[PDB]
């Protein structure tokens, strides 16, 4: 249901969704 | 011929470093780059 290069970067959160999830 | 402009590839550098107080070797994250650029 839930859906540049300027320096921009996103970093990725640490508890990736699978660890979540368990 | 078309074509793609992609810019080239760049982003931060932190370092993993324990404590000095225990030892002075760091190892570097190169974030949001293949190990290919470096
Ligand atoms: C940190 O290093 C100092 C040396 O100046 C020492 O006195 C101290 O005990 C050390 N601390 C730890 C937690 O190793
Ligand atoms: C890095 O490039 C290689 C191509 O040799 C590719 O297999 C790999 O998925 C790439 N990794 C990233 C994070 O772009």
């Amino acid at each position: 249901k839930v859906t540049k290069f300027n320096g921009l970067t996103v970093l990725p959160p640490l508890l990736t969704d699978e660890m979540i999830a368990q | 011929e078309i074509l793609d402009i992609t810019p080239c590839s760049f982003g931060g550098v932190s370092v993993i470093t324990p404590g000095t107080n225990t030892s002075n070797q760091v190892a570097v994250l190169y974030q949001d780059v293949n190990c290919t650029e470096v």
